[PDB]
């Protein structure tokens, strides 16, 4: 009879895993303060990782990796790409970025208008974003360092793709989102079931002012745009209509034309970490769900957008997905009394 | 030549004791009976040796060592067993009736009693000191004698010997080894009064020691004997500057310049490696190399934490046996580029190496095997302050009820020294999190 | 990667490796407090002993 | 050498505390004319805890026999052990305390509780480290629970920092004397809750639930009933009375298990309880299990009722040490909704090399859980049923007492049982 504890009542996934886990019969929940626990659903922020592991006769599991913040911050991960040798700063998949602190605060305000003044005298396209994990687009480096200083936290600009493929019929923008789960072998498991939340408004590229056909976020295109549902349910394309639209259109797989370099993105960024948030030799054992954000330009070229370490699912995969963390991340270490919905990224230890 | 004196207090101090005068003899020859043949000097002598050993006359060395606990049953062994010829009785001294495990029996009542006679026999030892260095003291934080009796004591050395350093070596409390509830009491009681009275402690987990001990040497459950005969090997490796020749520690002055640039962040962490059992025919010699790369590995330091997750202020290397200094260059080398040591930006990112070609001793009949190199890394990280939140978390837990705090009133402490005492580990933790993220 | 300050003797050897720069109370305040833990035990005892007198 | 000196009190703490010293007699290997016969050393390495040494290397109990009528310590000394007692330490009288409680604690035994109180001393002033005392007694007499605390109430008077243990044997009405025993229960509650900082509860009740139930034993004695609380206080002294690791000494019990200077009342256990199918091997398991189920239990209480504020289990025997650590782990690990959460690894394990005469290996259950506050209810309520009449209240108002005293003590469990639950939320 397994034991856990629940401290983040908003997490939607592990609610249902709660569910499902007592659902087994085999499983006690406990109170969020009881230490006599082998697995914790712990906190977002601040969750006590020091005190894992020191309870006499209990192999303690955690849901989440203690480090893995370093991959799920936006001035962070752009840290971890330009410093890490692994990725380093010519990194092909990467929107250049740069970390740009607030002038009432190292930072990279000059080396980001070098190459912006760069981009300016050469006629190519000098469209950033300006945005922070607490948006404004806009082409001229003065209104996106202005906007920086009037806020008080860290801030990323990066290089607006401004050449996103765009899905017809709507001529609309829209993003990937991919779910990964690393159990305690750090194994990386692809969930097979992808989402494309898609904005409902058609691309234009000649006002950043409105930014509802270009955020593809799902609450953005609910509250900011006037044709939400309408080409699909929750402006959300699953993997079959999407990869159906592929063949169609442009003639290709959503395997080969984004699948690829998305399973090599992923791999490229859990493995470079491996070493500092690994749980192998540990007193206590890690695993964490990962939702990683793609962009896909004309070119069929993947660009990684943000990694979210405490991510939901879409409505219409919450059963199949939370069933499949309670059978490679839980049981895998405590075992109860397919055709699997994941895909495995062999890698080097 | 200057002398260290070392303090055991408590049962856990005494027992530790024991386990580390039982190997400096096997290390430096000296017989159960005091005798030294390779010591060509008899009955003085200004050696390396001489930093924790006398001299008599008669060829006898003699531990500079004092030993004290509440309650004689535990020190009553010492004087009949196999080292019984090297103390004489007056390093010896064993009261009635112990504390009890109460901080407060340890310190006010039973204390005051018995601290005066104390200090009488640690000044006969410092009055055979030529130029008397600083203390070694032993003591357990669950132990009411161990935490309670140890602060005034260190208290009164403060105050008897300013100008001297005082180490401790500490031991924390770990369920699996102890039936005392009230251990986090003593443990923050102890460390509060201490704190500004020790210039550097070496902080031991008995949840560490339990499992190297079962999961290296397979033993199924350790005893206290299994579990000091490995604190000592790390003892003495610590204290091996001090009693050999050398250039590294060689001095307790030198434990704070190398290793505490901060005053109250004076609890350096300890990895030990190779540990390897006995029963093992023969095993694989490791390199410089690879135990060198065991010392960031959590599964052979003395307190359970994660390094990657802090930053160093200092970082010591102590070698033993077939080492040379290319070998180990090479090795550290080949860690930074693996591992992550990331140091505090105000303190330089570099590495105070110390080899002696000794190779480690081992009790004949011990757990560990005969091994041709070890090392043991002392490293200042902010990651052990996780020890100091597990313990501060269970005396939140029992402070909020109040449960047990009548038992310390009842001696004579105040319940505002509970409040006063915890509200100093919360401004520890904050200087921890402060230098670290 | 720099050795600095390397000792040699007949016993070992010692050296310092640099990867980066970089970037009390008296004794009659103790005896007050021992003596007023040992006023708060009388005080609590006498005040048993009364109970036991009444 | 820390010594205790024990003490028994009336029929039931004299006959209780005969068997006791029979049964750890056998143990360390004393004969009925206190000599040794022993074949380990452990029998003699913490021996003078209980014992004496006389000259020619006799061993003598440190015990004291109190009561009011000579009748019960006659059958003592007559006893199989009777000699071994020392002849000076037998303190009696011959008006009897006709199971009142007045009686017991301001008349008849007041008159006679001086002269206790001098072999005490004697006792005392030749142990080199008094421990402290332990009583061995009813609650629902007039002897052992009058006179009783009474003697406790004049021994923390002389020796206010020692140590003060009872076992006290409660009352039920199933296996009743007198109507009269919730009276003197209640007020005997009273007094151990000032002046003692260890009660293990014995209920009457579990005891005979136990034999008949579990032992399968048709009609129960109180011999039957004494066999139990024999091998009981046999185990819950096994820590002081053999070496091990565990050390433990009274003080030491007393400040890892009472978190509180009020709730100090244990709930003791035992285990095996087999019925004559006895010559099975008992594996750690079923010794855990056994140990806690109620059934088992002492105290006539249903632990899962209330919230354990600690428990000490101690295992005795040739057993793996390691698989005694895997399976009480499992029983915390199984059922932590039961342990406060606010007193971290409140369940601790001692072993013990020398198991009971004739068992393998055995478990004895110490526990203190809120639970007890059950049995404070039942004495609570039966007092009050006759209180509230005032029957049969002239036998003590005879003594000197008044009614004011009864609502006191009346109120004093109340509160008992109050501060119980507060700790149970
Ligand atoms: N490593 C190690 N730990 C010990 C040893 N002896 C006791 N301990 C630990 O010390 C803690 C208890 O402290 P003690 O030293 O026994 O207490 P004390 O100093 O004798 O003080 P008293 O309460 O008066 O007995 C427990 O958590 C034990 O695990 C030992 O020999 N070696
Ligand atoms: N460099 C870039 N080029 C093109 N589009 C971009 C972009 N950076 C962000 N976007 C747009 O912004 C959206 C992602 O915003 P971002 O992830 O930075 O904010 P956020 O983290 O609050 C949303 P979420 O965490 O749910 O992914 C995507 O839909 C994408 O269309
Ligand atoms: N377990 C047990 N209980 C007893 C025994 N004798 C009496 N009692 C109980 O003790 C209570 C009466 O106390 P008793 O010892 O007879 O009074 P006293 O001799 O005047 O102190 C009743 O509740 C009885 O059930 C005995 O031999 N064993
Ligand atoms: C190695 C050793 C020697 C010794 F004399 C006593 C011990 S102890 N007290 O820890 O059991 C250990
Ligand atoms: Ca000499
Ligand atoms: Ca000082
Ligand atoms: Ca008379
Ligand atoms: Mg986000
Ligand atoms: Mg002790
Ligand atoms: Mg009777």
């Amino acid at each position: 009879m397994y034991t856990f504890v629940v401290r983040d009542e908003n997490s939607s996934v592990y609610a249902e895993v709660s569910r499902l886990l007592l659902a087994t019969g085999q499983w006690k929940r406990l109170r969020k303060d009881n230490p006599r626990f082998n697995l914790m659903l712990g906190e977002r922020n601040r969750l006590p990782f020091g005190r894992l592991g020191h309870e006499p006769g209990l192999v303690q599991l955690v849901n989440y990796y203690r480090g893995a913040d370093k991959l799920c911050r936006k001035a962070s991960l752009v840290k971890l790409i330009k410093t890490s040798p692994e990725l380093s700063e010519s990194c092909t998949w990467f929107p250049e970025s740069y970390v740009i602190y607030p002038t009432n605060l190292t930072d990279e305000r000059e080396v980001f208008l070098a190459a912006y003044n760069r981009r300016r005298e050469g006629r190519e396209g000098n469209v950033w974003i300006a945005k922070s994990s607490a948006i404004l687009i806009s082409s001229e480096a003065s209104e996106l360092l202005d906007f920086i200083d009037e806020q008080g936290q860290v801030h990323v600009i990066q290089k607006y793709l401004e050449k996103p493929l765009l899905l017809e019929p709507g001529h609309r923008k829209f993003d990937i989102r991919s779910w990964v789960l690393v159990d305690h072998l750090y194994n990386i498991y692809l969930y097979r079931e992808g989402v494309l939340r898609t904005s409902s408004e058609p691309y234009n590229s000649a006002n950043f002012q409105d930014k509802t056909c270009h955020l593809t976020n799902h609450c953005i295109q609910k509250e900011y745009s006037k044709n939400y549902g309408r080409y699909e349910e929750g402006n959300e394309m699953f993997f079959e209509e999407f990869n159906q639209y592929l063949m169609d259109a442009l003639n290709t797989t959503l395997e080969n034309s984004i699948l690829l370099q998305i399973k090599h993105i992923i791999r490229s960024c859990l493995m470079c970490i491996e070493p500092a948030i690994s749980t192998k030799h540990l007193h206590y054992q890690s695993f964490q769900l990962f939702g990683f954000d793609f962009m896909v330009d004309e070119e069929l070229k993947v660009w990684l957008i943000e990694v979210n370490g405490a991510p939901a699912c879409a409505q219409k995969l919450y059963a199949e997905l939370c069933q499949g963390i309670v059978d490679v991340a839980i049981s895998s270490v405590f075992p109860l009394a397919p055709t699997s919905i994941f895909i495995k990224l062999h890698h080097h230890h | 030549m200057r002398e260290c004196i070392s303090i055991h207090v408590g049962q856990a101090g005494v027992q530790i004791g024991n386990a580390c005068w039982e190997l400096y003899c096997l290390e430096h020859g000296i017989q159960p009976d005091g005798q030294m043949p390779s010591d060509k000097t008899i009955g003085g002598g200004d050696d390396s040796f001489n930093t924790f050993f006398s001299e008599t006359g008669a060829g006898k060395h003699v531990p500079r060592a004092v030993f004290v606990d509440l309650e004689p049953t535990v020190i009553d062994e010492v004087r009949t067993g196999t080292y019984r010829q090297l103390f004489h009785p007056e390093q010896l001294i064993t009261g009635k009736e112990d504390a009890a495990n109460n901080y407060a029996r340890g310190h006010y009542t039973i204390g005051k009693e018995i601290i005066d006679l104390v200090l009488d026999r640690i000044r006969k030892l410092a009055d055979q000191c030529t130029g008397l260095q600083g203390f070694l003291v032993f003591h357990s934080f669950g132990g009411g004698t161990g935490s309670g009796f140890t602060s005034l004591l260190m208290e009164r050395l403060s105050v008897d010997y300013g100008k001297k350093s005082k180490l401790e070596f500490s031991i924390y409390p770990a369920p699996q080894v102890s039936t005392a509830v009230v251990e986090p009491y003593n443990s923050i009681l102890t460390t509060h009064t201490t704190l500004e009275h020790s210039d550097c402690a070496f902080m031991v987990d008995n949840e560490a020691i339990y499992d190297i001990c079962r999961r290296n040497l397979d033993i199924e459950r350790p005893t206290y004997t299994n579990l000091n005969r490995l604190i000592s090997q790390i003892v003495s490796s610590i204290t091996a500057s001090l009693r050999f020749d050398g250039a590294l520690n060689v001095d307790l002055t030198e434990f704070q310049t190398n290793l505490v640039p901060y005053p109250r962040i004076h609890f350096p962490l300890a990895t030990y490696a190779p540990v390897i059992s006995a029963e093992k025919a023969y095993h694989e010699q490791l390199s410089v190399a690879e135990i060198t790369n065991a010392c960031f590995e959590p599964a052979n330091q003395m307190v359970k934490c994660d390094p990657r997750h802090g930053k160093y202020m200092a970082c010591c290397l102590l070698y033993r046996g077939d080492v040379v200094p290319k070998d180990v260059n090479a090795a550290i080398a080949t860690i930074k580029t693996k591992r992550s040591i990331q140091f505090v930006d105000w303190c330089p990112t570099g590495f105070k190496v110390g080899i002696n070609y000794q190779p480690p001793t081992v009790v004949p009949g011990g757990d560990l095997a005969k091994v041709q190199r070890a090392v043991c890394m002392l490293s200042n990280t902010t990651a052990i302050a996780e020890a100091w939140a597990r313990l501060d978390h269970k005396f939140d837990l029992m402070y909020a009820k109040r449960a047990f705090v009548h038992w310390y009133v009842g001696e004579g402490m105040e319940e505002g020294e509970f409040s006063e005492a915890r509200e100093d580990m919360a401004a520890l933790e904050k200087d921890y999190e402060e230098v670290g993220v | 990667m720099e050795v600095i300050e390397l000792n040699k003797c007949t016993s070992g050897q010692s050296f310092e490796v640099i990867l980066k720069p970089p970037s009390d109370p008296s004794l009659e305040e103790i005896q007050k407090k021992l003596e007023a833990a040992e006023e708060r035990r009388k005080y609590q005892e006498a005040e048993l002993l009364k109970h036991l007198a009444e | 050498m820390r010594e205790i000196v024990h003490i028994q009190a009336g029929q039931c703490g004299n006959q209780i505390g005969a068997k006791f010293w029979e049964v750890i007699s056998d143990e360390h290997g004393i004969d009925p004319t206190g000599s040794y016969h022993g074949d380990s050393d452990l029998q003699l390495e913490r021996i003078n805890v209980y014992y004496n040494e006389a000259t020619g290397n006799k061993y003598v109990p440190r015990a004291i026999l109190v009561d009011l009528e000579p009748g019960t310590m006659d059958s003592v000394r007559s006893g199989p052990f009777g000699q071994i007692f020392r002849p000076d330490n037998f303190v009696f009288g011959q008006s009897g305390a006709g199971n009142n409680w007045a009686k017991g604690h301001y008349t008849e035994g007041a008159e006679l509780v001086d002269s206790v109180l001098d072999v005490v001393r004697k006792e005392s002033e030749s142990c080199d480290c008094l421990q402290g005392f332990q009583l061995t007694h009813s609650l629902g007499g007039g002897t052992g629970s009058g006179m009783g605390t009474l003697l406790i109430s004049k021994i923390r008077e002389e020796y206010p920092d020692r140590i003060m243990n009872t076992f006290s044997v409660m009352p039920s009405p199933k296996v009743s004397d007198t109507v009269v025993e919730p009276y003197n229960a209640t007020l005997s509650v009273h007094q151990l809750v000032e002046n003692t900082d260890e009660t293990y509860c014995i209920d009457n009740e579990a005891l005979y639930d136990i034999c008949f139930r579990t032992l399968k034993l048709t009609t129960p004695t109180y011999g039957d009933l004494n066999h139990l609380v024999s091998a009981t206080m046999s185990g819950v002294t096994t820590c002081l009375r053999f070496p091990g690791q565990l050390n433990a000494d009274l003080r030491k019990l007393a400040v890892n298990m009472v978190p509180f200077p009020r709730l100090h009342f244990f709930m003791p256990g035992f285990a095996p309880l087999t019925s004559r199918q006895q010559y099975r091997a008992l594996t750690v398991p079923e010794l855990t299990q056994q140990m806690f189920d109620s059934k088992n239990m002492m105290a006539a209480c249903d632990p899962r009722h209330g919230r354990y504020l600690t428990v000490a289990a101690i295992f005795r025997g040739r057993m793996s040490m390691k698989e005694v650590d895997e399976q009480m782990l499992n029983v915390q690990n199984k059922n932590s909704s039961y342990f406060v959460e606010w007193i971290p690894n409140n369940v601790k394990t001692a072993v013990c090399d020398i198991p009971p005469r004739g068992l393998k290996m055995s478990a004895t259950f110490i526990g203190n859980s809120t639970a007890i506050q059950e049995l404070f209810k039942r004495i609570s309520e039966q007092f009050t049923a006759m209180f509230r009449r005032k029957a049969f209240l002239h036998w003590y108002t005879g003594e000197g007492m008044d009614e004011m005293e009864f609502t006191e003590a009346e109120s004093n469990m109340n509160d008992l049982v109050s501060e119980y639950q507060q700790y149970q939320d």
